[PDB]
RNA sequence: UUUCUAAUUUUUAUAUAUUGAAGUAAUAUGUAUUGAAUUGAAUAUUAAAAAUACAAAUUUAAUUUGUAAUUAAUAAAUCU
């Protein structure tokens, strides 16, 4: 079947992406910004 | 299931020749002459002279034998059924007539 | 003869006993019961014996 | 070719499963009466040390500054807090068990607020008395 | 014999009028008046196919 | 806006003195025997020429 | 439609029967009245009369006879 029943909070799965990656240090509570802007901004390999 | 559907036919029949044999045996059974055998032939002497006697059987004596009689009982319930059926139409064409009257 | 065919299930379910389909051999129990009702009261209909 | 696949609870159900009949035992409960025991009880409902507040009132907020009953720490919730349903984060587990009360303004938004309350799964509330609570000060 | 158009036409006339299975067809026949009161349902030929008569 | 609804209940639902003639002639299952009529075996009734002449 | 790959929409969907209920009895206001060559429940029109139940027919030039006597017959229980 096509029409699929399923939590949509299944589909952008946190697991690799929780807030640790983006604010590296928030169970230290100091809360830093280091996210990934663009994918413009790639600098390179 | 078979002896259930049956029993519409029999049991009802029964619980009635089943109430008679109490009838019979307790009340005309002590007051009844057993020397049937001679009493027979009384009459077959009584019907070799023509005058004798056939009694007929009266009321009290008969209502031995009265019973829950659906020859009687499943028929008029059907005719009161019916006559319902048609007191429901004068009462039917007095209510539709009674549609056109204004409010 | 000893020999008795060892079976759980009939071969053929609707072999017949008659002459016709509708003369089936093996009736639903909640028709063999419907039967064995009407030859177990009065024939007001067919005659019996 | 419906309720083959889904039950007889689909084309013939009235989804309307929020008021064909607690409406009505909210006017029911309306007509009895609360008053001094039936708040004494409450009572013993803040005498158990256990604080949650029994009864709410939903009255407009200036109501409430002229006669303030908010002294037990009973809530104060909006009446469509209640409807909408955004209360049910705070009522009690016990569904058949509590009866908490509903002071109002004028005893008809009381039982309009109770019968929601009936609404969301709850089975005893006798829904008002805008002057008991305050003849019972506790 | 007249095909009465639907099944529910069919209409005893006679007292020899009865009903008949004619091959998965109600039809109505009689001794008497033979072709005369004869009544057939409509339906497909008895012997019919799927690519001839669907 | 303007919404309508029904009024509340003050007595019987569905009316009694107040019913509409059913609307399709009231000849009843028992005058003409068509359909949906179930009698005990014992209390047939009307083969007054048929099986009622010996009744039992 | 860059290329290798992965995929949730499939020339597979349910079709109406059990039962030519055909034995079981003389009658009786009455062949109503009218219209009618005639008509007796079954020509024509007329249809709310009655009592001790059987007037929308077949039948006959008319009747009588004679067919007929308001009944068990649950497809619904989805099939995947
Ligand atoms: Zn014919």
């Amino acid at each position: 079947r096509y029409r699929l029943f399923h939590p949509v909070h299944q589909t952008v799965p946190f697991h690799f992406n929780p807030v640790q990656s983006i604010f590296p240090l928030i169970y230290e509570n100091n809360l830093l910004a280091k996210p990934r802007l663009s994918w413009k901004d790639y600098e390179g390999r | 299931t078979i002896a259930d559907r049956v029993r519409r036919y029999t049991d009802i029949p029964e619980a009635s020749t089943e109430e008679v044999n109490q009838r019979w045996k307790e009340h005309v059974m002590p007051r009844l002459q057993t020397d049937l055998e001679y009493n027979l032939s009384h009459w077959k002497k009584q019907h070799r002279t023509g005058a004798g006697r056939p009694a007929p059987p009266t009321l009290n004596e008969y209502s031995l034998f009265s019973v829950p009689d659906h020859s009687s009982l499943g028929q008029d319930a059907i005719d009161m059924l019916r006559r319902r059926e048609a007191q429901r139409e004068e009462d039917w064409w007095r209510e539709r007539k009674g549609q056109l009257k204004p409010p | 003869v000893n020999e008795e065919g060892a079976k759980p299930m009939p071969r053929d379910m609707w072999a017949i006993w008659g002459w016709h389909r509708s003369e089936s051999k093996f009736i639903s129990r909640r028709d063999l019961i419907m039967q064995q009702v009407r030859a177990r009261v009065h024939s007001g209909k067919e005659l019996v014996g | 070719n419906l309720n083959k696949r889904y039950g007889a609870p689909y084309v013939a159900k009235g989804y309307a499963s929020l008021d064909p009949r607690c409406s009505l035992d909210a006017y029911s409960s309306f007509q009895q009466t609360v008053t001094s025991a039936d708040m004494k009880k409450a009572l013993l409902s803040i005498d158990s040390t256990s604080s949650g507040a029994l009864v709410i009132d939903v009255r407009s907020e200036p109501e409430r500054r002229l006669r303030p009953l908010l002294s037990p720490a009973i809530v104060a919730l909006h009446p469509h807090d209640i409807l909408s349903g955004a209360a049910c984060p705070i009522l009690p587990s016990n569904k058949e068990r509590a009866e908490m009360f509903v002071v109002a303004s004028e005893a008809q938004r009381a039982v309009n607020a109770c019968t929601a309350l009936r609404r969301w799964g709850f089975s005893r509330v006798t829904a008002v008395s805008v002057d008991a609570v305050s003849e019972a000060i506790a | 014999h007249p095909g009465l158009v639907p099944r529910d036409k069919l209409k005893l006339h006679c007292e020899f009028c009865r009903f008949h299975w004619v091959q998965d067809t109600l039809v109505v026949r009689c001794a008497a008046h033979p072709k005369e009161h004869n009544q057939r349902e409509i339906w497909l030929e008895p012997t019919w196919t799927w690519g001839k008569q669907q | 806006e303007r919404y309508y609804a029904l009024p509340h209940l003050r007595g019987p639902s569905m009316p009694v003195q107040l019913a509409q003639p059913s609307g399709k002639y009231p000849s009843g299952k028992f005058t003409q025997m068509m359909e949906d009529v179930a009698i005990h075996p014992l209390q047939k009734p009307d083969a007054r020429y048929k099986h009622n002449m010996y009744p039992a």
